[PDB]
C-alpha cells in the first residue's frame, strides 16, 4: 500500500518500493515478533493436555 | 468518523464499559469442556431373557 | 487523546535499530538488483 | 488456543495507531489531540481493508 | 428440622423452592440496572458527575 503510494507520488517504482520499505521495516519485526514470542509459552510448557 | 469519540470520550469509554461489563457477566455462565463434543447421537435398546 | 501526553538499554536499542534500518537499506537495494535469481530460488 | 494466537493481532491495530500518532507527532510539530485526529484520517482506510 | 431425630430430612416445594433459588437476584439486578443507567446518563450528559 505505501508502495503504491510512493508511485501516486511519482517516484520510481525501485526507489518507492525501498522507501516503503524502510519505512515500514521496523513496524513488520514489531508485529512479528509479538505473534512469534507471545506463543513461546505453547511450546515450552509442559503438562496436562 | 473518530472525530465524534475524540470530541466525546466519555461516550467511547462507556462502550468500553458496557463491553467489560457484558463480558464478565457472560464468563461465570460458559460452559467448560476439554473439546467439542463430535459423537453422533445414539439411542440403545436392553432386553433380558434370563 | 486523553491519556497520551506530548513526549541505558534504549539508547543502544534506538542507535542499533537505526544502524540496522540503514544496512536493511542497502541489503534490500542489492537484492532488488538481482531479481531472477531469486524468482527461481522463490520456485 | 483462538484467543491466544489472537493476542498478537489484536494487540497489532492499537500498536499501529499509536505508533502513527508517535510518528506524526515527531515528525510534524502539532497538539497531540489534533495529531490523533490527522494520523487516524491518513490511515483510516488500511485499518478497515 | 435440625433438631429433630436423626434421618429426617426436609424439602422445600412450591413457591417456597423457587424462593430459595432466587435469593439475591433481584438486587443484582437492580445494581446492574443502576449501573446502566449512570452509564447511559453519563453518556448523555458527557460527564460522569452530571
Ligand atoms: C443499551 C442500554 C440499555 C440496555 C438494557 C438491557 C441490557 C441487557 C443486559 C442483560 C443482563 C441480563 C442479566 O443480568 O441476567 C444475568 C444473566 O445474563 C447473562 O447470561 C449474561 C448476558 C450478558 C450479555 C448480554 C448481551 C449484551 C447485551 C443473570 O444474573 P445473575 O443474578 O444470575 O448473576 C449471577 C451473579 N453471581
Amino acid at each position: 500500500e505505501f508502495a503504491k503510494m510512493l508511485k501516486e507520488e511519482g517516484m520510481s517504482l525501485i526507489e518507492a518500493t525501498v522507501a516503503a520499505a524502510k519505512l515500514r521495516l521496523r513496524p513488520i519485526l514489531m508485529t512479528s515478533l509479538a505473534f512469534t514470542c507471545g506463543v513461546i509459552p505453547l511450546v515450552i510448557a509442559t503438562g496436562a493436555s | 468518523m473518530s472525530q465524534f469519540f475524540i470530541r466525546r470520550p466519555v461516550f467511547a469509554w462507556v462502550i468500553a464499559i458496557f463491553i467489560i461489563i457484558f463480558g464478565l457477566l457472560s464468563i461465570p455462565k460458559l460452559p467448560i469442556a476439554r473439546f467439542p463434543s463430535v459423537a453422533p447421537p445414539q439411542v440403545n435398546i436392553s432386553a433380558t431373557y434370563p | 487523546a486523553t491519556i497520551l501526553k506530548p513526549i541505558g538499554f534504549f539508547a543502544w536499542f534506538d542507535r542499533s535499530f537505526d544502524k540496522v534500518t540503514k544496512k536493511y537499506e542497502l541489503m534490500l537495494l542489492k537484492i532488488i538488483k538481482h531479481t531472477v535469481p531469486m524468482m527461481v530460488i522463490f520456485l | 488456543f483462538g484467543m491466544v494466537l489472537a493476542i498478537g493481532i489484536i494487540v497489532d491495530d492499537a500498536i499501529v495507531v499509536v505508533e502513527n500518532v508517535e510518528r506524526i507527532m515527531a515528525t510534524e510539530g502539532l497538539s497531540p489531540k489534533d495529531a490523533t485526529s490527522k494520523a487516524m484520517k491518513e490511515i483510516t482506510s488500511p485499518i478497515i481493508g | 428440622i435440625a433438631k429433630l431425630p436423626k434421618g429426617i430430612g426436609y424439602e422445600w416445594t412450591g413457591i417456597s423452592l423457587q424462593e430459595k433459588q432466587s435469593e439475591s437476584q433481584m438486587a443484582f439486578l437492580l445494581g446492574l440496572s443502576m449501573l446502566v443507567v449512570f452509564l447511559v446518563l453519563a453518556a448523555l450528559y458527557e460527564s460522569w458527575a452530571i
